[PDB]
């Protein structure tokens, strides 16, 4: 997710495109990446398969999958191209674009410090938890009978416009096997797929009705786009972009499918026999998915109240494959119209982010961080109109806009195992292929309107998802009065000062180095610490990608000139002392395969076995 | 001061009209759904421009004109009206009826003079009258100083001009189509902006051209004819179709109006002439000719045409009456399309790829609130033939880049002969000129003949009865 | 242009020859913000902003909406009066084109299908039985000028009340009138009505309140005592021109109206004797059509008497109202007890006192769909009369910002006079605070205590100075 | 004529199966049928049946073709006249013709007729069964201009008849671009 996940896969790429070998900033030109067209070959597969049988040590098998997957990719292109005959177009001359590059970052040396006995590391971590979090360290006294306790008490829900069968509401637990954790953090296990959990998750009541597409709604949207184009964008690209539309093209589909992996291509291939046309695919029908992981934050709140259940609304598989070739062009056009001091995390890597903010943040500087998650976007219909107006200005072809618009109105969801039907009104968060883009556009628009001209005169601004940071801005009564037109809790704002109250961004800390004198971003150690106290399901063999992720994260923590700063940042955020010992404990855990085995224990089986 | 034309308010031709006439202001006003509205709007504006630059109180000769059009004008006109056409009787009857109905209701338009002029001519066909006559261009004996031609393709330009200059004419004008396609010896062509198609006599049974007709058949492997043929070359007979009206023309007379820049008229009296083009808009041109007495300067015998839009001429294959043959077709291309095609003609492109890209560049969907409309830049039925021309042009230019010759020498060796390469496409880019070789010295103009009264007694009685009322 | 400030007080000269109505200057909101001299009304400039765009074309096509700020000019006035005067004039100017655009928008595009816009139809320019009708060619309201095309009709098209106020600014006074502005406080209908009813003068005119309030006093004075007092109304008095100045002015229930409108109203008639402004300021005001917040509603008064006796209309339940809305000086005399009433599910049927009189404007439209068979009419904007009966409808018990605690919507719980009170509110509510522990102050002193203020209130209108 | 709900057919194909004006009946089909005289010829006859709405009108080809007059023609007899013919109004199948006549005889004639197409005109060969026997003939119809314009890009290669049918249905069904007000309206008859 964004920077890096627990398995070190992340959402960002790993190729630098914003690096230069000169001590000054240089403007360059954006180019295109050529893609190899797949080709079909059956005679090679037949002979290789027979040659696979006679001798295959290690690389002989790999040639078979590469040949087999390559055949599947060619077949998908041939079938997919025929469906969208009424929307296919050709290549028109492109509009050139330019971008700015920055010099490479400088880092301080790192020294490794670790203990020897792995059991002592567990004792230190347990001592740290008890001293700082007394209630959390005394919760576990028996096994994990959460499923049984949830069945004993009844079902409480707050639904709206839903139907279900009462005869299928039964929640007797099934077999559950896991490994007993060693760290005394009480991280819950993922929930079981039952009808009771589905109703508990859908306990949200956002029933609000306003003017759908009337005159007052249009007036608010018209003002919003005016502020965005006046305080956050330059005027050198609008007229050129309107002349050249964006349409579905063979190159878009060929490039997209080639980027998929093995298993993903096979899954898509299985749904190409009865291929519906593009105009036949419904755009307002979704399916319900439950398989998720619970989210826990440092503190003592999960030992008193049960956490919520996460859900996913999945769209049609063919809908996200026909039109997913226009995401790259939309990103390029958006980056071209933004001001040089306004940045977006799309199409960057970890190193590029460090080089941009290398010489901007210094001690004693005020930074404003604001999130917009706590806001009901379903109350006002103008939030959807504003996004469409921005999309139309960017140069989206007219019939394609109708297909996109159909997914932002009335939608329905269904649960296949139980046949449960749900209906929702205007919704912004979903599982479609424009979710981050629309959220980023709305985040910039909200900030631009509230801050007015204070956004233009700034040193560095970064926007991604629902989080943002703006340099050199404080909190005054003018923004409170402007934002209090409807209510007061639209957004949450926090004031931060470098080297005194470290700013928080995307689950990390922004710190200023001492030896070199440059800014850098590091991860959150407490978030990792609670995560090692999560039970591991039996039969899982993913205990090697996590060790490498921990090893990389530990090295970044032990850089010289950042030990003292990290201590103060954690204390000013969570009011906790003594994290250097925890970091040392993490170092010895991620040193060998056998040292990582001390975080687990004997296997415990519940609700299973007729003995 | 506003000038009103019979054009739809949403037509795309309005923009082209304004740039051609920047000294006026044009406002559309449609009253009839004529099939050739664009062809009449240009003619209306051309007459207004000419009258603005002509000195007043000077008589004007109008050759082969309907007299009902120059009735409300405040100038002085002398109409030459022979009766050698199949629609003359309707024009004469309409002129008489409108003249009678206008008597007594218009104060100052010389209506009374026109009535008296018409009656005098009907009594004696051979009489000469300041406002009416029934002679030809070489038979009229009325002196003037300005002559005007309008859509005339039935006279010999050097012979007709000489007879006008004898009477003392020092200025002339011509309005009509463009002669350039006929100077390239083409077989068929089209003017898409005015919905005009023209073709040759021998290809009227084609299948995929603008003006043709055919029928279904099964195909037999044997058929005999008394004409060997074995030669398909252009003839002198050409058919024109403007809107829904047919016009037969001849190649010899059409090419005679492609006058050079400077030429001399030599006879009993001598004159020196020039020729200029003042207005050009997608096929229509306006020409001005000045005449002076004497013999000055030198002649070069060259004609120059300036292209503002693309001009194409390619070779196509089609079946004429079931037999496969090949000929040449010419057309015009808008300038905006030509400029955007520069990128892809640097490589080799198949005709299919060119056709698909042209379609994408042409069609756009426009939404106005809730209404949807489809917009096109050029006519769609000419795309397939145009796509073929670009494919051939891109291939011929590449071959010149490998077979590079030495500088200043001609390759001529086993035998002292030089090979001639094949050419299948001629493409003229915008802002490019073309030059042709023509004749500039004219000597013989003697065409004696006898004048015959082209009128009938039944027609004479009808006109006299219609012009019989107390006003 | 330039703005001069002679020794604290602010006066504006109207030297620019731009668009001016009457004696009011028109200028862009951006101009006001970029001037330190006009920092006293910068709050209104922000509010009138967020309503200025330059149109749009395409799938979502709109028209340019431009707003302006109105300020008085030419007269030397106090800085405080400058704030309130600008708010009243500016709001009227912004209100007129808001309706005008709505009618123009329907003409060009298609009316919405699942709405009420079908009441507006396209009608031939000849058959125009409508006395005033809205045209599209010039986007105004006109009587008969041969509107080409096809003319629109509608509900508000019949009376163009929005158009009837644009010309009112021409004769709108700017200079406030100096006079002893005294007022009577407390729940109305005890002595303040009787001041203009039983002891009103000869030359006074009953123009105050709603049209019903204007007529009731005229019928009350004639039937009880006489004195031939006529009846005009606030809307007609403010819009139409004035006549011979009133000797002494007895306007009642003017605290619902905006302060700036009152300032021009007093100066437009120039009263000879004193001016009293009755009607209580503890009620719902003139609201706002466009919800725009009002910040410059200052108060003018000379006296302090409040009529603490609290009539004979309250009850032990509203002892909290005597501690929630009032600080506690509103001790009552009433002997009315009637333990808490929620009308259960099958309580008293439609009868006198059970009249359906809602107090929630956002719920008025929803009243007619659920409760239609019991009673009709609304008294939310006509409160304070001797109706002696109220009943406000309810739909939900969650997220109700329209009526909440200190809001004036709930405050109509105590019935507008002495009378009968009911509410059908659901039997069983999440909270029970307002019906469990009312304050235990002095419930009732004497019936003799009532007959004191009726003389002393008049003593502050007559014997204090005259 | 799809715009005016008019269908016309020849006398010999009144028992077809898939045309505008026809009728037939169910049968099982047998082997061999002995006829009476030779056939082997199927050419248009002089009798044609028209159907406008629910009304029937018989017509003859010779009289129908006599009204397609050329631009200029001469009438010679006891008296002589010169004539011209022009087309004034045309709308999806109806025309209004104006003819002027003058006394006298002078001019020149070429013998040609010109028709200007605002919509698409189509004619092709089709195979059907008449009274249980398979034959082939020709059918003509009109096409709206908008459909013809949008099919230019597809006709650049070889297209399968089933593939072309699906595209035409998609185009016709999509022109409506609405349905809150105009439900489902088609610019082409589906038959
Ligand atoms: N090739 C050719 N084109 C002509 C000729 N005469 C007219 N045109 C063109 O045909 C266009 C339309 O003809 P009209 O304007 O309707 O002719 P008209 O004077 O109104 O009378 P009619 O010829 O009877 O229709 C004109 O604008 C001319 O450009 C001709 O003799 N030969
Ligand atoms: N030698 C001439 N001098 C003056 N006017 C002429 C002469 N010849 C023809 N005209 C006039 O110009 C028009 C053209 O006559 P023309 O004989 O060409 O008719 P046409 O048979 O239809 O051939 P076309 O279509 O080429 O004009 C007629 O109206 C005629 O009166
Ligand atoms: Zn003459």
């Amino acid at each position: 997710y964004i920077f890096s996940s627990d398995t070190g896969q992340g959402h960002l790429q790993q190729k630098s495109v914003r690096q230069t070998t000169l001590p000054v900033n240089i403007v360059e030109e954006v180019h295109e990446e050529k893609c190899y067209p797949p080709k079909l070959d059956e005679i090679k597969e037949q002979l290789l398969l027979k040659r696979l049988q006679e001798s295959a040590s290690t690389a002989n098998r790999s040639r078979y999958q590469s040949r087999k997957v390559e055949n599947m990719k060619a077949m998908i292109i041939h079938r997919l191209k025929e469906g969208c005959r009424l929307y296919l177009a050709s290549d028109t001359p492109r509009v050139p674009s330019y971008r700015i590059t920055y010099p490479a970052p400088i880092y301080s040396p790192s020294i490794n410090i670790k203990l020897s006995n792995p059991e002592t590391a567990v004792a230190v971590c347990n001592e740290f938890l008890a001293r700082n979090y007394p209630t959390v360290a005394s919760y576990q006294v028996t096994d994990e009978y959460d499923a049984y306790l949830d069945m004993v008490d009844g079902s409480e829900s707050c639904l709206d416009r839903a139907t279900f069968n009462p005869s299928k509401l039964r929640s007797y637990p099934k077999q559950h096997s896991y490994h007993a954790p060693t760290i005394r953090s009480a991280v819950p296990s993922p929930f079981q797929n039952t009808l009771q959990n589905v109703l508990a998750a859908a306990t949200k009541r956002n029933c609000n009705v306003t003017q759908m597409r009337e005159l007052p709604t249009m007036d608010s949207a018209a003002f919003n786009v005016e502020c965005f184009k006046k305080y956050a964008c330059n005027q050198e690209y609008w007229r050129e972009f309107a002349s050249s539309p964006i349409r579905v093209t063979t190159e878009n589909l060929t490039t997209y499918v080639t980027k998929l992996k093995g298993p993903k291509a096979a899954a898509l291939f299985a749904k190409t026999h009865n291929l519906l046309p593009l105009q036949e695919v419904p755009m307002d029908r979704f399916t319900m998915d439950m398989k998720r992981d619970v989210k826990v934050t440092p503190g003592t709140k999960h030992t008193e109240e049960r956490p919520k259940v996460q859900v996913i609304q999945a769209a049609e598989p063919l809908a996200t494959a026909y039109l997913c070739g226009i995401h790259r062009e939309l990103v390029r056009r958006l980056n071209a119209v933004l001001l040089p001091n306004v940045h977006t995390l799309f199409d960057m890597s970890a190193e590029d982010f460090d080089a941009i903010i290398a010489t901007h943040f210094k001690p004693g500087d005020a930074v404003l961080e604001t999130d917009i998650a706590s806001f009901d976007k379903s109350q006002d219909d103008s939030l959807a109109l504003t996004a469409m107006m921005l999309l139309e200005d960017l140069g989206v072809d007219q019939p394609i806009l109708d297909l996109i618009e159909a997914a932002f109105g009335e939608i329905s969801s269904c649960h296949l195992p139980t046949g449960t039907r749900f209906k929702f009104g205007a919704m912004m968060k979903s599982g479609m292929f424009l979710t981050l883009f629309v959220n980023t556009l709305l985040n910039i628009t909200i900030a631009s309107r509230v801050l007015e001209e204070r956004l233009t005169t700034s040193a560095c601004a970064a926007f991604i998802g629902d989080d943002n940071i703006i340099h050199g801005v404080v909190s005054d009564a003018l923004m409170a009065a402007r934002c209090a037109t409807w209510m007061n809790m639209e957004v949450k704002i926090i004031d931060a000062v470098v080297s005194v109250k470290a700013p928080y961004f995307c689950g990390g800390f922004i710190l200023h180095d001492t030896v070199t004198g440059t800014a850098c971003r590091v991860a959150d150690p407490l978030k990792r610490l609670f995560k090692l106290g999560k039970p591991l399901a039996a039969g899982d063999e993913q205990d090697e990608d996590r060790r490498r992720a921990l090893a990389d994260e530990v090295t970044r923590w032990q850089r010289t000139g950042l030990v003292t700063e990290l201590e103060r940042a954690v204390y000013s955020r969570y009011e906790v002392q003594g994290i250097t010992a925890v970091i040392t404990s993490m170092a010895t855990f991620a040193s060998s395969k056998e040292n990582f085995k001390k975080l687990r224990g004997p296997v415990v089986t519940l609700y299973g076995g007729p003995k | 001061d506003p000038v009103y034309v019979d054009i739809d308010a949403d037509s795309a031709f309005l923009k082209a009209l304004q740039r051609a006439y920047p000294m006026f202001e044009v406002e559309p006003r449609q009253v009839t759904p004529n099939d050739a509205a664009n062809a009449r709007a240009f003619s209306h504006l051309a007459i207004k421009l000419i009258e603005q630059e002509i000195d007043p109180d000077s008589t004007i000769l109008d050759i082969g004109s309907a007299p009902a059009r120059r009735m409300m004008s405040d100038r002085k006109y002398h109409c030459v009206c022979p009766m050698r056409s199949a629609e003359d009787p309707e024009r004469l009857a309409n002129y008489a009826r409108k003249l009678a109905s206008a008597a007594g209701k218009v104060l100052d338009r010389n209506i009374s003079g026109k009535i008296g002029d018409l009656q005098a001519v009907m009594a004696v066909p051979d009489t000469e009258t300041p406002t009416f006559c029934l002679h030809t261009d070489v038979s009229c004996r009325q002196r003037a100083d300005v002559a005007i031609y309008q859509d005339v393709y039935a006279v010999h330009a050097p012979t007709s001009l000489y007879h006008q200059a004898i009477k003392g004419v020092r200025l002339a004008y011509w309005v009509g189509f463009d002669t350039t396609p006929f100077m390239y010896n083409a077989m068929a062509g089209a003017y898409p902006s005015y919905s005009t198609n023209w073709a040759d006599e021998q290809v009227l049974k084609a299948k995929n051209i603008g003006l043709c007709s055919t029928d279904l058949t099964e195909g037999r492997r044997g058929k005999l004819s008394i004409m060997r043929g074995k030669k398909l070359e252009p003839c002198d007979r050409v058919l024109f179709s403007v809107g829904s009206t047919l016009y037969p023309e001849s190649r010899k007379l059409l090419k005679s109006w492609h006058l050079p820049s400077v030429f001399h008229l030599k006879g009993k009296l001598s004159f020196t002439c020039r020729c200029d083009t003042v207005v050009s808009c997608e096929g229509y041109v306006v020409k001005r000719i000045t005449m002076s007495p004497g013999l000055y300067g030198k002649t070069t015998g060259y004609a120059v045409t300036h292209h503002a839009d693309g001009f194409l001429m390619c070779k196509t294959t089609d079946t004429v009456d079931g037999e496969r043959v090949s000929f040449s077709v010419c057309t015009y291309v808008p300038a905006t399309i030509c400029d955007q095609m520069t990128g892809i003609l640097a490589t080799e492109v198949t005709p299919e790829d060119a056709q698909k890209l042209l379609v994408g560049l042409n069609q756009r969907i426009v939404v106005n609130g809730r209404t949807q409309r489809n917009t096109n830049t050029m006519k769609n039925y000419m795309i397939p033939v145009v796509a073929q021309a670009f494919s051939k042009w891109a291939k011929e230019c590449r071959k010149d880049m490998e077979d590079e010759k030495l500088l200043g020498v001609r390759e001529r060796t086993c035998l002292w002969a030089f090979k001639k390469q094949k050419t299948h496409t001629v493409y003229k880019r915008p802002d490019t000129q073309s030059i042709q070789k023509v004749q500039a010295e004219f000597d013989s103009f003697v065409v004696p003949s006898l004048w015959s009264s082209g009128l009938s007694i039944p027609l004479r009685t009808r006109i006299k009865w219609l012009l019989s009322k107390v006003p | 242009g330039i703005i001069e400030t002679p020794r604290g007080a602010i006066k504006v000269t109207a030297q620019p020859t731009d668009h001016v109505v009457g004696e009011y200057l028109v200028l862009s909101p951006q101009t006001v913000l970029r001037s330190q001299k006009l920092s006293l009304i910068h709050a209104l400039a922000e509010q009138v902003k967020t309503c200025t765009h330059s149109g749009r074309a395409g799938r979502y096509a709109v028209e340019a909406y431009d707003g302006r700020v109105l300020v008085p000019s030419g007269y030397a006035i106090s800085p405080e009066d400058f704030q309130s005067l600008s708010e009243s004039a500016t709001m009227v100017y912004n209100e007129r084109e808001f309706v005008n655009r709505k009618l123009h928008h329907i003409a060009m595009h298609g009316p919405a299908l699942n709405t009420d816009e079908e009441s507006y139809e396209l009608v031939r320019a000849e058959r125009t039985e409508h006395e005033y009708v809205y045209d599209v060619d010039q986007r105004r309201c006109c009587k008969k000028e041969e509107a080409a095309g096809l003319v629109l009709v509608g509900d508000l098209t019949n009376p163009p009340y929005h158009e009837f106020a644009y010309e009112g600014l021409k004769i709108r006074p700017a200079c406030p009138y100096k006079i002893a502005v005294i007022g009577v406080f407390g729940v109305p209908g005890s002595g303040k009505s009787a001041i203009i009813k039983n002891l009103v003068t000869r030359q006074d005119l009953v123009t105050s309140g709603k049209k019903e309030n204007c007529q009731e006093i005229t019928t009350d004075v004639m039937r009880q005592r006489g004195l031939e007092i006529s009846a005009r109304t606030v809307d007609s008095l403010l819009l139409n021109g004035c006549n011979r100045p009133v000797d002494v002015l007895y306007v009642d229930e003017a605290f619902a109206c905006h302060s700036g409108t009152l300032l021009a109203l007093i100066a437009l008639v120039r009263p000879r004797q004193k001016v009293v402004l009755c009607g209580d300021p503890k009620q719902c005001g003139f609201f706002n059509m466009m919800q725009m917040k009002v910040n410059y509603n200052h108060n003018i008064c000379t006296q302090v008497y409040h009529k603490s006796i609290s009539r004979r209309c309250t009850l032990p339940v509203t002892a909290i109202v005597s501690s929630l809305h009032y600080e506690g000086k509103m001790r009552t005399t009433n002997e009315y007890n009637k333990p808490i009433v929620v009308d259960t599910t099958g309580s008293t049927k439609p009868d006198p006192g059970d009249l359906v009189l809602t107090c929630f404007r956002g719920w008025v439209k929803q009243l007619q769909i659920d409760y239609r068979g019991h009673e009709v009419m609304t008294a939310a904007a006509s409160q304070g009369l001797t109706r002696k009966g109220v009943y406000a409808v309810r739909q939900k018990v969650n997220e109700n910002p329209l009526y909440a605690s200190t809001s004036e919507h709930v405050n109509v719980l105590l019935t507008r006079t002495e009378g009968k009170l009911v509410w059908k509110t659901l039997s069983g509510d999440p909270w029970i605070k307002t019906l469990q522990n009312p304050p235990k102050g002095n419930f009732k002193a004497t019936i003799k205590e009532w007959e004191v203020e009726h003389a002393s209130i008049m003593a502050g209108i007559c014997s204090h100075q005259m």
